[PDB]
């Protein structure tokens, strides 16, 4: 299959037409997405097959063909770009200064950008173009708007 | 079957659209991986 580094759409034909269920990142031969996108199911790339390798429903992350590769982190200071890939529209970089998810276990970056659920898995990047997390698991605020965690895995 | 299609390179793009705020939010994470507002 297509193993080229970059951002990808995740599609299904299980509904009407072809429907975009989410997005992911190919890096070092590994596909990274959010667990709620695939539910751990295998994926096609042409006539090539991608099998899950690693996942955790709590982190809401899953990796295909290998272990989680993405180990960059928000520095807690600088702005970032959501490389948003919405259903039926072109990849578009959107720059923002993360807010904070304050949890009993620690502080997490959060990005206040609203997009259709099919955008889940779009990468978040630092000034050097490194993926510091994935967009699409978070919360609905006072306003009715959506705030996402910057969800990052652990590299071993 | 779900399938993947490439949508672009992973690149910082200088002079991109700058938007969204930066809220500090009190949240809880459940065993099912769903965030919620602690208040
Ligand atoms: C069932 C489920 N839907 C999501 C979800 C992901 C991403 C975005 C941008 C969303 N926006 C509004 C509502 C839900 C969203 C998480 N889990």
């Amino acid at each position: 299959g297509e193993t080229t580094d970059g951002v990808y759409r995740v599609m299904t034909r299980r509904l009407l037409g072809s429907t975009q269920v989410g997005v992911g990142v190919m890096q070092e031969g590994v596909f990274h997405t959010m667990w709620h996108v695939t539910k751990g199911a295998a994926l096609r790339s042409g006539e090539g097959r991608l099998d899950p390798y690693w996942g955790d429903v709590k982190q809401d992350l899953v990796s295909y063909c290998g272990p989680w590769k993405l180990d960059a982190a928000w520095d807690g200071l600088s702005e970032v770009q959501l490389l948003a890939v919405p259903p039926g529209e072109r990849a578009k970089n959107i720059q923002t200064l993360p807010g904070i998810f304050k949890t009993k276990d620690g502080d997490i970056g959060a990005v206040a950008l609203d997009y259709p659920a099919g955008t889940s898995g779009s990468p978040i990047l630092d000034k050097c173009g490194r993926v510091i997390g994935l967009y699409g698991n978070g919360v609905v605020i006072k306003n009715g708007s959506y705030v996402s965690a910057i969800t990052q895995g652990k590299r071993e | 079957d779900m399938y993947i299609e490439r949508a672009g390179d992973i690149t910082w793009e200088k002079d991109a659209e700058v938007t969204g705020n930066s809220p500090r939010l009190d949240v809880a994470l459940d065993e099912s991986g769903d965030f919620s507002l602690v208040e």
